């Protein structure tokens, strides 16, 4: 996997290339190098994350390492916050048309999660150009 | 929405509350176009926030390192100077404002940290870092200290850390290699060990920041400080008989400070891009324009060849240039934010004595690389 203009970018294309399924693929975390649990493989795909190549090998990320680094990033690279309505007015699009990832797990927020923010009067955070919120699972426990 | 037929400029207040405004007044007299100079708080942070919505100033003045990140976010207009205009400014200043093969700002002035010394306490400043502990023992007996400078910002501690071999990102084949960080190496370890030993031997204090160092030097309590041209004006007011010189050597090698280029970027959302190029090229970047700004607050070593030659006779500007030539241009790549925070933490952790220098630097290279890996996991989509 030499050039990035060829090698599979996301998990579904990687499965296709190896001629395997998401139920069978063996992946390791880019950080800790521990093999991902089957549930973590599914979460990597749900989070719409990119496969990261190191020394010509594909790597994913485990749940614990992703949350660890996502927290350090928010801490250091937080820019500013807006209420959902102000964000909609800024880009002249409903929240459903914007890419808002969970600040903790990176999962792109569902329309229901974006609506919870509006109802609960919870702000969205800008992390150096990236808009973030909080998913249902991370709203329970991060 | 930015207002058409007018120019709004953002510059830091310590670059002059009169100088640039005066150039703006000459532009208004000639064109009829109103020029408004503003000094917002945290303008380098306010700019990427407002400009992302198609708002903000027409022109932004800041150090070049932040410009790569603004250009990556599509916030800056590509600048189009003709060959004859490009010729009036030094090539390395144009290199500092080049992002992904395009010019993204106009270079104004070149800055680097220098060794600032009190001529009354210290007529001959030390040429080496290694002689500073012996100098401190002599001065402590007189109720003074040898050196006091900001230890909080990695920009200030870098001259010494980089001296024997440290670097931010490797530059080869006209490109920065984001995987080649030079924090965890023998050079950076030697420099930081010397810095931390100064703190351990009580020649410096880990809590020393900008304000503490400035007050100490300007009150004649410390024989030396490390600062840039933005600090000279307060030293002038203090009436301290000061000298600005070459930074001390470490292990026989010169201190490698970062080199900053004050730059003027045109907002990509501005409807006044032609007015902006006109003002920057034909009003500001002239001997007359830079003199109006410089007489208010010194810029350092100007990018404009003609005026730099005229100012070079100031020994403080000659020291700024000598240090900049021995220095390292700050990379303008957005990946620099990963570097800055990792190094900042390393210095704090090592200086506290809660971790060894080597372990702190190893953690800094791991941490900077980890932030960049996270960005790669997320992708460029926003
Ligand atoms: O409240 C908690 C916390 O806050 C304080 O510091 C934090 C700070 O407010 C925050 O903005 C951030 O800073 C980051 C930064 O965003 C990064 O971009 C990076 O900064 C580097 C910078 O981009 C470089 O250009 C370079 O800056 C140089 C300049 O190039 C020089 O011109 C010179 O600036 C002078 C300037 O010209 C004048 O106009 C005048 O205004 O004063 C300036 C001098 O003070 O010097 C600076 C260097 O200081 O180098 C920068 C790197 O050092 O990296 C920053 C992080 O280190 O993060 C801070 C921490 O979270 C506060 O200080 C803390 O004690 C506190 O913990
Ligand atoms: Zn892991
Ligand atoms: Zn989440």
């Amino acid at each position: 996997f030499q050039d990035p203009q060829e090698r599979p970018r996301k998990l579904p294309q990687l499965c296709t290339e190896l001629q395997t399924t998401i139920h069978d693929i063996i992946l390791e975390c880019v950080y800790c190098k521990q093999q991902l649990l089957r549930r973590e493989v599914y979460d990597f795909a749900r989070r719409d994350l990119c496969i990261v190549y190191r020394d010509g090998n594909p790597y994913a990320v485990c749940d614990k390492c992703l949350k660890f680094y996502s927290k350090i990033s928010e801490y250091r690279h937080y820019s500013y916050s807006l209420y959902g309505t102000t964000l909609e007015q800024q880009y002249n699009k409903p929240l459903s048309d914007l890419l808002i990832r969970c600040i903790n797990c990176q999962k792109p927020l569902s329309p229901e999660e974006k609506q919870r923010h509006l109802d609960k009067k919870q702000r969205f955070h800008n992390i150096r150009g990236r808009w973030t919120g909080r998913c249902m699972s991370c709203s329970r426990s991060s | 929405k930015i207002e058409e037929g007018k120019l709004v400029i953002w510059i830091n207040g310590d670059k002059g509350y009169n100088g640039l405004a005066e150039v703006g007044k000459k532009f208004e007299k000639d064109t009829g176009i109103k020029v408004t100079v503003e000094h917002p708080d945290k303008l380098e942070e306010k700019f990427p926030q407002v400009a992302a919505t198609g708002d903000g100033p027409d022109i932004i003045f800041w150090a070049h390192d932040r410009f790569g990140g603004y250009a990556q976010s599509g916030l800056l207009a590509e600048i189009t100077p003709a060959a004859a205009f490009q010729d009036k400014l030094y090539p390395f200043t144009w290199d500092a404002v080049r992002y992904n093969g395009k010019l993204i700002a106009y270079p104004i002035a070149v800055e680097a940290l220098s060794l600032i010394y009190n001529k009354d306490l210290l007529p001959n400043p030390p040429k080496t870092w290694e002689e500073i502990p012996a100098l401190d023992k002599e001065l402590k007996a007189k109720g003074k200290s040898a050196l006091m400078f900001n230890l909080q910002e990695p920009y200030f501690t870098w001259p010494l850390i980089a001296a024997d071999g440290g670097y931010a990102f490797k530059y080869e084949n006209g490109k920065y290699d984001i995987k080649d960080v030079g924090v965890d190496n023998a050079g950076a370890k030697a420099g930081l060990t010397f810095l931390v030993d100064l703190i351990k031997n009580k020649h410096m204090n880990a809590d020393t920041d900008y304000s503490i160092a400035e007050a100490a030097f300007n009150k004649g309590e410390t024989a030396m400080t490390i600062n840039g041209p933005w600090a000279w004006s307060n030293i002038d007011t203090s009436a301290v008989n000061y000298g600005v010189t070459v930074l001390p050597t470490f292990k026989g090698q010169p201190s490698k400070p970062f080199v900053g280029v004050l730059s003027a970027g045109i907002n990509a959302a501005s409807p006044n891009k032609e007015l902006a190029k006109e003002f920057l090229e034909n009003y500001l970047l002239t001997d007359e324009g830079l003199e109006a700004v410089n007489k208010d607050k010194p810029l350092g070593a100007v990018a404009l060849k003609s005026y730099e030659e005229e100012l070079a006779k100031d020994p403080r500007i000659a020291a700024t240039m000598e240090n900049a030539q021995k220095g390292e241009i700050m990379p303008n790549i957005p990946q620099m934010s990963a570097f800055w925070y990792a190094v900042r933490t390393a210095v704090i952790n090592a200086a506290s004595g809660r971790q060894t220098v080597d372990a702190a630097l190893a953690a800094a290279q791991t941490n900077a690389a980890a932030e960049l890996t996270l960005q790669e996991l997320l992708g460029e989509e926003r």
